[PDB]
């Protein structure tokens, strides 16, 4: 288990670290919906889509990547709950438009994201 | 590096006894503000209540008449690298 | 680089948490994996506490904050496996438990956070 | 842990020239049932068709009387540690 615990690790610490820089960096400029932890979602949402697919044609790859880049990099690199506290604090200033906005937008897009990361493979393949 | 303080505090209405001051919102998600008042003078306590983050006027009262106050406004807002932090504060003097 | 070290600190310890939480659970249940609900309210809760707790000390350490909430709670939170497993459900057709994974993990987050949130709240009153 | 195979597949119902076949989901996120036929006797092009992941019947036709079919039913289903992937066959013959 040490050899996935290695996985997990490396490719959350990439996400991690990656939605670090992305969020500080990109969500002041829009605080109803902060976009820096929208992309890291839309983003990693992209990301597995393909791994969905990509995977699945794939049965033999070794599994230190799928989890390095599934519970690793995505699991690090997207975020519930930096996406619920920006909906809790909306909902305390009262701002429910966006509150309301912001789940939906996260919710639906990340599945947008996947299905867009699946699809593609997909036909590609 | 966005301002968590609001600015453009003013009175834009006032009565012998209370006074109504508006600010523009900082461009970040506040929670709630706090607005302080004292005399401007010396050693009188300072009284504070909250307005919520969706508000950007407030009404003072229970003033005294000809009186130099202290106004001051800051907020609690949401940012992404400090939660829920507090601003500095913006400060006005207006004699009722 | 004092702040990277407290993100992968943090997320390297709630990405392990997750892994071996989801691991060891997802399966009892796949029409709602356990595991990565639980991760999700988890750090629902430690962020709602978090968000009052520091509130009221605006003089800790941010080393100590940034581990807590993009380190631990970013880590431990997942987006991307909650999407999945709706899109994986909404593939096979079983909407009715797309829907309710759903509600069950944004309602149910919230719901942790704001307890989270009030006890502290509570707490210091 | 956790097996992705159907079990009890079996012809609940036959006709010469078709089979309703039958089986038990697994304990997963079956995403789609793929159903194989072909001859038993090595020497028949195997069919292969998909049934959503919601139903456990499936319908084969177009086939001989009286002849050896060999029928498969596998999983693509979802799990947390693989992602998509696709599940061992469980296996039937059946004459019509
Ligand atoms: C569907 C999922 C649900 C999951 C759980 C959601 C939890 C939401 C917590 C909301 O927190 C409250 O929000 C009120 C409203 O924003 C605030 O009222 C403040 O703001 C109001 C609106 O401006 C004023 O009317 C109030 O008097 C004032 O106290 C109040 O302080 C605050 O504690
Ligand atoms: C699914 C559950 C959804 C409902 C969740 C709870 C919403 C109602 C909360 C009731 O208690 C509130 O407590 C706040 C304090 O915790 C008070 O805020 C007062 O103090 C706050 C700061 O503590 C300020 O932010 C507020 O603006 C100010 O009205 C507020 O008056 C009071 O009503
Ligand atoms: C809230 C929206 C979020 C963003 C969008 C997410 C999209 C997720 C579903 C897309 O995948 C499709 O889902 C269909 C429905 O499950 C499947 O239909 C399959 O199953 C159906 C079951 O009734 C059959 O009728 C169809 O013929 C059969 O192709 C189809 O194969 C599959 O590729
Ligand atoms: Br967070
Ligand atoms: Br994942
Ligand atoms: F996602
Ligand atoms: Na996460």
């Amino acid at each position: 288990m040490i050899k996935s615990l290695f996985a997990v690790i490396i490719g959350g610490s990439v996400g991690c670290t990656l939605r670090w820089l992305l969020s500080t960096k990109f969500n002041s400029l829009f605080p109803n919906l902060p976009p820096g932890t929208l992309v890291v979602n839309l983003l990693a949402g992209l990301i597995i889509g393909t791994a969905l697919a990509y995977f699945l044609r794939q049965p033999h790859l070794d599994p230190f990547w799928k989890l390095m880049i599934t519970t690793g990099l995505c699991g690090g690199l997207s975020t519930f709950t930096t996406f619920s506290v920006e909906v809790f604090a909306l909902l305390q200033a009262g701002n429910y438009i966006w509150a309301l906005t912001s789940v939906l937008v996260h919710v639906i897009g990340s599945l947008i994201m996947t299905a867009l990361g699946f699809f593609i493979i997909t036909i590609l393949f | 590096s966005v301002s968590s303080v609001p600015t453009k505090l003013e009175v834009v209405a006032a009565t012998p006894t209370s006074l109504l001051i508006s600010w523009d919102a900082p461009a970040v998600t506040v929670v709630h503000y706090v607005i302080t008042y004292g005399e401007t003078g010396g050693n009188s306590p300072v009284q504070e209540f909250t307005v919520p983050g969706s508000k950007s006027t407030a009404t003072i009262s229970g003033l005294k008449p000809g009186v130099d106050y202290t106004i001051t406004v800051y907020t609690m807002y949401y940012s992404y690298s400090d939660l829920y932090s507090y601003s500095s504060p913006i400060s006005i003097n207006y004699r009722t």
